[PDB]
């Protein structure tokens, strides 16, 4: 399990792997972890499949209710707040959830990080998962704000490649989503071995 | 029930051509002490189906009460419609599952035997709600001991006559008398046909001990 | 695992089933559970396999030593006494469910050993995990002083019922017959379960796998 | 774990928390803000289980703003402190307890400045200077050598500078940047962000 | 399981069920629960099986060697003392319900009892086994001082009959042993 | 488990006149890998290898201990060792630690020293031998390699199809496995020569 | 004491085709070291285009089957139309999360046709996630069956092997081979095989025996 | 707790430990030394339970010096590594186990440079670069991003400079100063002590 | 502790020890262990004391109310059903050894037994209590079908005598109860 | 012994003018079942001292054996010198302490009574080695029940006669028969003087039950 997110000048980059194991046994290789909440929101899957899926689906429901009542699109912080408030009512009952919330705002870029421990926080760079520390390392090597587009793509792709190369619980297809001012756009879904051939030299 | 106080023991049932025979013994042992050596462990339900059980005897009295009340109610409807034995099986499965869902299980092991509308029926109900149909059922240690005789003869011959079935049940109860510690030489055979439901009396076994003269 | 023992009019007919499971997966389809002790005494094991193996090889060594020291045929009761003394000396730590059988000058003698050190002489025993089905077949259809083919059919029936009940074996039930003169040992006795023929040729080809680094090392 | 000092002056209150929002291996966020402006002269700090911190901040902050819109005027620091202590004492003996460590910093027109001190067991305190965490341990001694009740604010800033310079010398955690507020007869004035290059 | 020893004027009379069980499954249907040690001395066992088998074998060893060195028939109290020492020394690991009885030339028929602890006592009658509480209920009811041999046989027959009938572990078939000055007379009864 | 502390997978497969042994390359602590060149297949004389899987400590210790006893045997007696003899030696070495057990599952694959007869067997963590005819496996992943080899094995195999069959089996069972991966080394040996090939496995 | 779960075992397979969804399962129901029956089909025919298989704890399988049938009839008697496949998948996910804090111990595979008339296999987990995959093997023999399907369906780890669309009878001989080959090594697999085939014309069934141990 | 890094080159080994000897709240010693010169071209590092570290240094250091004084020559790094592994594997299965985390850095005249890697379960490794700790995680992503087997020593020093500068960015512990060695065809040359002013 | 109820042709016969103990100390030396409910129906209890006392009081309440509303004498099986319902519905916290007996005009003398579980059965004789196993050992030996009143009194007298003599918890003093069509005749024996 | 199998019960002992009387009963209960209702729980040591004990009876047999051997050895020295009772008390205390130091205690509660050279002696030995002298000892529940009667009469009168002491022992044993669950109406009284050591027979108690005719 390794996810990351970082926002910059030209919007937000979100990438993830697609491996979801079960103990020592790999269930699948193509688990789409970045849950597409809206045409303007992207939620993730960070620890547990059902909890992340359910609560983000319920949050998408709630956001759609808010827009259809006010004719005005919800902000990012409000959505993160609603998610944290809904998650807090089962604290200690054994929910594992460390998802991230990304989107574009009236304020512009928005990047939050919501835990099952309720650690709703803002920030500029994030990485969640078992091998998240690897992404922190190589990302905080290559991070800036004034980056280009293909540079940020290469940064995220290299990051997920190094993370899945070291960690054992990560692998599969590398998703890559890009949040713009208008809406998010899937960039590519790249396999590990193709990246190994391309970046091994 | 968290702790079963007064348990029965294994129940045997097998179909034959147009009927189901069920036999269980008549012992109410507590721990190792065979405290209640004259009890009835088969209820003769109205005219088609017939029930036998294991586990806690008090729970069997309770389900005896509830099923009796339900059967009395449908018979007092006066509509000419009865419960099929499979309907009884479904109701009992839902009852056991709703018992264990509330973390208060009925400690039992029940066998439902019935013959209605040309077809025999022999259903199983576990404590956990595990429930299925089978051409021959065996509970407790009977599934370990008298089950392979049933599965031998039914593989060798899938249908039976009433005499062969009754004799096979007699042999299996003899074997259970040989090597179940919770067993007793007094059992009753219960039988359903299209002619009604009949409970035979407290039969016994004929034993052998000629291996004891060896050292 | 379902081993059994019986005494017919002259000797002992032993049977076994050879599925050596390790947990929940069938790890073996042919595992010799009938072990050598002496020219007249054999043994079957159950439970922990390597404990039974090492113990039965040690006791067979000791009885070979004693028999060659004596100069005549061994006795079964000596094997019984050594086994029960060893298993009680390990205080029931070693789990070794044993069936002991042989024919002495006094005749056939069958012993079953429970792994703490409690032993019994019986005309018929069953041991193992599915021993209950074979004991059902024994208690149904045993009579004193059976003949040879009668006893073989009975033991085959018992182990067959143990195989049609759970944790038997895929194997072709092994048998062994000890008499006053003739020792026999029959591995592929009866194969009831033929494997189904394959339905497609899922054979790989000469190059379907990428190779990174080859090496050749010649020899003599 | 983390740290916030609570120095009281003659007519000012010097509070300074950190900006660290770490999670158990990595320091996820280095510009975190634990400072919760309740009213025009009342501050609030919070340390504990980090899902409870935000929910307590919501409850207290919005109910005090509600009081302000109701009656027409600002609370005393004392009544706010007692109300927080009361809500801890009610929330403790339930199925949902809070494990937070607070202290309150206010300013009255009549009482002047005021410092209080909570705990995860709902204890009021009227303290000259408070702290939390393990730097609590080191720093209150460091602070308790060099205290004067009639101390000027630049002496307090220099004293806090010295206290931080001795925090970065024998402490195991990182704590790179500290944000610093001050309270006066005017209100809440934010001082410059206080970090150190160590070596 | 349920073991019993009754003395009379001439000698002693023993008795047991068979039914060696493990949990709720019967491992063995017929068992020599009573064990010869000397030609005039028996012991009948309960508790764990392997413990009593190994103890009885070692007692057979020591007592046979000692009685050969005396060149005299051994005493019963001697064998009871041997069981006392070996039971008490490993009370931490053994579960023995050993009851020693046997005719002696010097002292006639005697019955000693050694329970799970390791104490030793001489009794006129003894019970033993997990299903012995019941006939221990009425062994102080039916007993009469000064029985004959046939009264002791009928007595222990009724005793082990009711114990086998009631207790789940007990049952099987009745084995008897009669020890006197003349001989040892064993038989297998049912009823 | 304790067997799943460092991962590991060893497959041996008997062919027609030859035998093929393969293993994985990954070494690491429970979720953190370390290297891709940890050796698990050791030469014990000519045309006979052994593979060790499980905890790496007992792997290196038992391999060095076995090499110790092996050289003492081959110097007291000039001939080289028959495979049943090696099996009995490994069984005795593991059973000496009956209650202090090593955590390993040795797999022996070798040819006959006199004839060209192949040999496979496997042992447990206390010394239970098992001789078979098709294949033996060990390590954390078991059911994967059982399903693959029971799917793909034929009795009479030329060494090329032997190599490709064991190749696909190891690749697929490793790709399904989590803690054991990061390359495969394959030793395919016969009477004439010894071939060692490394496959392009997924580094994921 | 009373333990609320027990392991009944079982093996469920699914194959999503171009215009077919094959779901097959053995009919052995066992417990521990015994056999309860040799006829208990894990497959269930919901609609004309939907077949569900349920393994794991048996009572929860039966209960879940009956609840799904009830809600199917509720949707039909409310909205004049049958459900799709993905709606049933979503509903099952809502149910499995609606008993989150006392879970069903049940693996689930729904095969069926989509609204385009193509095969679709929706896998599940005990807690309530799902995804549209081409093939799954659930139950005790999951690890015995996934890599061979990775080799054959996915054509993985092979070189210069082109991709042929999976036909019907090819899928049939595949299913027969994998159940025989898995029944050689499993202890929770055998005694029958109930193969369900979903076409554009209905549901077909087919009974193939196995080894009797 | 901490980590000491071990970068291998073409003809050199770049090892670098820290200087921290803290105890659970306070940093008692800020110039600690974990570097143990076994021979003229063989180094050894150690991290673990700090009562076992010193006893390993005594045993290994002095027994290797005993071999050197006995026979006439220096060990290979390989035999030394195996000897340490053997003493771990022997001391493990007793009533007194040792819980240390080593890595070995040597230099042969024939084999050239060599890097090894222990664990608290006595596992040998022939590594391009080793890791332990939490800095294991962080330093191995950054280092495994930027590695070339034919790398010059100043590129390795610059890479290590960058890696430490990214260690002081998201780590919770302090780690102010790292000492750095190098091994060449000559011997053990100490480079300058590497600290940073952070902010 | 040890309680007993035996029916005969005319009526039933009860009996109990007294000796309410707590641990190894006797808290109370003499106890009415048997309790009147109706004028013709008794019950004797075991297990915990407070549980059986509160249950018996509630049964007295409900049974008196029901039998007054019928304006007919109550049945015995009815009171057995009341104990069955209250025991089975709220088992889990109680330890009741309730034994119901009493003469009836329609059905004569009847004896019902409710053990710690909550099952209900009609018996011809009953034991109850922790020291009841022994006389349960021989109550199937000494019983004869068709006793008189005096045979039942002597029978239960010998029973409770041996039970009080043997069991450590049992003892105290002997209380008897004779219930018939005529009247209720209670007596207390001592020595 | 970690778990006592067969326990005795309370032992009573008290000095008087030129002698010590000790009385204990004869019951060998296992759990609650009074399995051995005729046993001896007092060893009559040679001519002066005298022992009574509680707890596990097997350990009492063991100490009987060891003390018998020691007394036989000194009497076979032929020197005319014996063990004082206080020396025996010291030896037993050291024995129990060295026993319990190895974490394998002797589950006992022993009382040593002796009369030598004009002076009486009455010593106590606990399982833990706690040991002292007293004018009246009481073990088990006797220290809870019959201790205040002894301490009442000894406060009202510090010395006694033999008849008064024996009568008081009889009353205390009557009370212990009334309300000890592990008690039995058969006890033996043992008495030492300068005239030797005497073991009286299995006496009994005379009880009252006139409170039972009340409700």
């Amino acid at each position: 399990t390794t996810t990351l997110a970082f926002k910059f000048r030209h919007g937000v980059i979100v990438a993830a792997d697609s491996r979801a194991t079960a103990g020592a046994y790999i269930a699948s290789q193509t688990v789409k972890k970045v849950i597409e909440i809206n045409p303007y929101l992207l939620g993730t899957m960070a620890g547990g499949a059902a909890d992340c899926s359910f609560w983000e689906r319920l949050l998408a429901r709630q956001c759609r209710i808010y827009e259809l009542r006010n004719k005005e699109r919800i902000s990012v912080a409000a959505a993160s707040k609603l998610l944290a408030n809904m998650v807090y009512q089962y604290k200690g009952m054994g929910l594992s959830m460390g998802t991230m919330i990304c989107g574009w705002d009236k304020r512009g870029p928005g990047l939050y990080y919501v835990d099952s421990e309720g650690n709703r926080i803002s920030g500029a760079t994030f990485s969640v998962g078992s091998g998240s520390v690897y992404a922190y390392g190589v990302m905080d090597r290559g991070y800036s704000y004034d980056l280009e587009v293909e540079q940020a793509y290469d940064l995220a792709r290299r990051a997920i490649y190094q993370a899945t190369y070291r960690d054992a619980y990560s692998g599969g297809a590398v998703n890559l989503y890009h949040v713009r001012e208008d809406g998010w756009i899937r960039v590519s879904s790249d396999n590990v071995a193709d990246l190994h051939e391309k970046y091994s030299g | 029930t968290q702790n079963p106080m007064v348990t029965g023991t294994s129940v045997l049932g097998v179909k034959f051509e147009g009927g189901v025979v069920i036999a269980a013994d008549m012992l109410g042992s507590y721990g190792s002490l065979a405290r209640f050596r004259n009890i009835s462990r088969i209820m003769r339900v109205n005219n088609s189906t017939m029930l036998g059980a294991s586990g806690d005897y008090a729970d069997f009295q309770y389900l005896k009460q509830v099923l009796g009340q339900m059967v009395i109610d449908e018979e007092l409807l006066g509509d000419g419609h009865s419960y099929s034995p499979r309907a009884i099986h479904s109701w009992l499965t839902r009852a056991m599952y709703s018992r264990r869902s509330k973390m208060n299980p009925l400690w039992n092991t029940m066998v439902i035997g019935g013959y209605a509308d040309g077809e025999s029926f022999l259903g199983y109900v576990d404590m956990l709600g595990v429930a299925y149909e089978a051409p021959s059922l065996a509970t407790g240690y009977g599934a370990y001991l008298a089950q392979p005789l049933l599965r031998e003869v039914l593989e060798k011959q899938p249908v039976l006559s009433q005499t062969e079935a009754r004799d096979l049940v007699e042999r299996c109860m003899r074997v259970l008398y040989y090597r179940d510690a919770r067993s007793y030489n007094r059992f009753q055979i219960a039988t359903v046909t299209e002619k009604g439901v009949e409970i035979e009396g407290p039969l016994s076994t004929e034993t052998n001990w000629d291996i004891a003269h060896m050292i | 695992t379902t081993i059994a023992g019986v005494v017919y009019k002259d000797g002992i007919v032993l049977g076994a089933d050879t599925r050596a499971t390790e947990g929940m997966v069938v790890a073996d389809k042919n595992c010799s559970k009938i072990h050598f002790i002496s020219p007249n005494i054999y043994c079957c094991g159950a439970g922990t396999a390597a404990d039974t193996d090492m113990t039965t090889q040690l006791i067979s060594s000791n009885l070979e030593l004693h028999s060659l020291s004596t100069g005549r045929l061994p006795r079964v009761v000596t094997a019984n006494r050594m086994l029960k003394q060893m298993l009680f000396r390990y205080q029931g730590y070693i789990g070794a469910a044993l069936v002991l059988g042989g024919v002495d000058v006094t005749g056939p003698h069958l012993y079953s050993i429970y792994p703490h050190g409690s032993t019994d002489k019986l005309p018929y025993v069953t041991m193992g995990s599915g021993s209950l089905a074979a004991m059902a077949v024994f208690e149904d259809k045993f009579r004193p002083d059976m003949e040879e083919e009668e006893a073989k059919n009975l033991v085959s029936e018992a182990i067959a019922a143990g195989i049609f009940n759970d944790l038997g074996s895929g194997s072709n039930i092994d048998l062994c017959v000890i008499s006053k003169n003739k020792l026999d040992f029959l591995r592929p006795y009866t194969v009831p379960n033929k494997k189904g023929t394959r339905l497609g040729r899922y054979r790989c080809e000469k190059g379907t796998t990428a190779v990174l680094t080859e090496k050749i090392t010649p020899l003599e | 774990m983390e740290y916030l000092i609570g120095i009281q002056g003659p007519d000012y209150v010097l509070v300074a928390s950190d900006r660290v929002a770490a999670s158990n291996i990595v320091q996820m966020k280095d510009d975190h803000d634990k400072m919760f402006k309740m009213s025009e002269k009342i501050l609030l700090l919070c340390v504990g289980e980090a899902g409870d911190t935000v929910q307590f901040a919501e409850y207290i902050q919005k109910n005090v703003q509600l009081y302000k819109m109701r009656n027409g005027y600002e609370l005393s620091p004392t009544a706010a402190a007692n109300f927080t202590r009361r809500n801890l004492a009610d929330c403790l003996r339930s199925r949902t307890p809070y494990h937070v460590n607070l202290l309150l910093a206010g300013y009255d027109e009549h009482e002047g400045p005021a410092l209080y001190y909570m705990d995860y067991l709902a204890a009021l305190a009227k303290a000259p200077f408070a702290a939390h965490g393990y730097g609590a341990f080191l720093t209150l001694s460091i602070l308790d050598r060099y205290y004067t009740p009639t101390i000027s604010r630049e002496r307090a800033v220099e004293l806090l500078r010295k206290c931080l310079e001795e925090l970065q010398k024998r402490f195991i955690l990182n704590l790179p940047t500290f944000s610093v507020r001050i309270i006066d007869k005017n209100g809440i004035h934010d001082l410059d962000n206080i970090s150190f290059p160590k070596q | 399981t349920t073991i019993m020893a009754v003395q009379f004027d001439g000698g002693v009379v023993l008795g047991a069920d068979s039914r060696t069980t493990t949990g709720s499954y019967i491992a063995n249907r017929v068992t020599d629960k009573l064990t010869p040690i000397h030609d005039r001395i028996f012991c009948c066992r309960s508790g764990s099986a392997a413990d009593t088998q190994a103890v009885a074998d070692a007692v057979t060893y020591q007592l046979g060697f000692h009685s050969i060195e005396l060149n005299e028939p051994p005493l019963v109290h001697t064998a009871a003392s041997l069981f006392k020492e070996m039971c008490y020394r490993y009370r931490e690991d053994l579960m023995a319900g050993i009851i020693i009885a046997g005719w002696d030339p010097q002292e006639g028929g005697q019955v000693y009892s050694v329970p799970m602890g390791g104490m030793m006592v001489r009794q006129s009658f003894a019970i033993g086994g997990s299903g012995s509480s019941y006939i221990y209920g009425y062994v102080d009811a039916t007993y009469r001082e000064g029985m004959t041999k046939e009264e002791c046989l009928q007595f222990t027959a009724n005793a082990l009959a009711l114990a086998m009938e009631r207790d789940g572990s007990s049952g099987g078939v009745i084995r008897l042993a009669a020890i006197a000055e003349s001989g040892v007379e064993r038989q297998v009864l049912l009823g | 488990s304790i067997m799943s502390y460092n991962g590991g997978a060893v497959m041996a497969m008997k062919g027609k006149n030859c035998v093929a042994i393969a293993a994985d390359r990954r070494f690491g602590i429970q979720a953190q890998m370390v290297t891709t060149d940890f050796q698990k297949i050791f030469p014990m004389g000519d045309r006979l290898y052994i593979g060790l899987a499980g905890l790496a400590t007992d792997v290196q210790t038992v391999a060095q201990r076995l090499k110790f006893r092996l050289n003492l045997y081959e110097l007291k007696e000039g001939r080289q060792i028959k495979p049943y003899t090696l099996m009995s030696m490994v069984a005795n070495l593991l059973y000496e630690k009956r209650f202090g057990p090593y955590y390993t599952e040795p797999v022996i694959a070798g040819l006959d020293p006199k004839t060209f007869k192949p040999f496979i067997c496997s042992l447990d963590l206390i010394g239970c031998p098992m001789v078979t005819d098709d294949f033996v496996v060990s390590g954390t992943c078991a059911e994967q390699m059982y399903g693959m080899c029971e799917s793909l094995w034929e009795p009479n195999m030329d060494p090329d199809h032997l190599f490709e069959t064991i190749s696909q089996a190891m690749l697929n069972a490793v790709d399904r496995d989590a803690v054991s991966g990061m390359g495969v080394i394959v030793h395919i040996i016969e009477k004439d020569k010894i071939t060692t090939r490394t496959l392009k496995a997924r580094m994921d | 004491r009373f333990s609320p779960y027990v392991f009944n075992g079982g093996t469920i397979l699914a194959i999503a085709g171009e215009d077919f969804a094959i779901v097959a399962s053995d009919t052995r129901l066992s417990e521990g070291f015994s056999i309860h029956t040799r006829d208990s089909p894990k497959c269930y025919k919901l609609t004309d285009k939907t077949v569900i298989g349920c393994s794991g704890f048996h009572g929860d399988c039966l209960t879940l089957t009956k609840i799904i049938e009830a809600r199917l009839k509720m949707y039909k008697h409310s909205n004049n139309k049958a459900m799709t496949t993905g709606a049933i998948a979503a509903m099952l996910s809502t149910i499995l999360y609606s008993r989150r804090f006392f879970p069903y111990y049940v693996y689930n595979i729904i095969g069926g046709l989509d609204e385009e008339g193509k095969g679709a296999v929706y896998s599940f987990d005990p807690v309530g996630s799902y995804q549209r995959d081409s093939f799954k093997a659930g139950g005790s023999a999951s690890a015995m069956l996934q890599p061979l399907l990775d080799n054959q369906v996915g054509f993985k780890n092979m070189q210069n092997v082109e991709h042929v669309p999976l036909s019907l009878d090819r899928a049939m001989r595949l299913v027969k081979d994998v159940f025989i080959s898995a029944a050689e090594r499993d202890v929770y697999t055998g005694d029958a095989l109930r193969i369900c085939i979903v076409t554009k014309e209905g549901i077909r069934e087919e009974t193939v025996s196995l080894r009797k141990d």
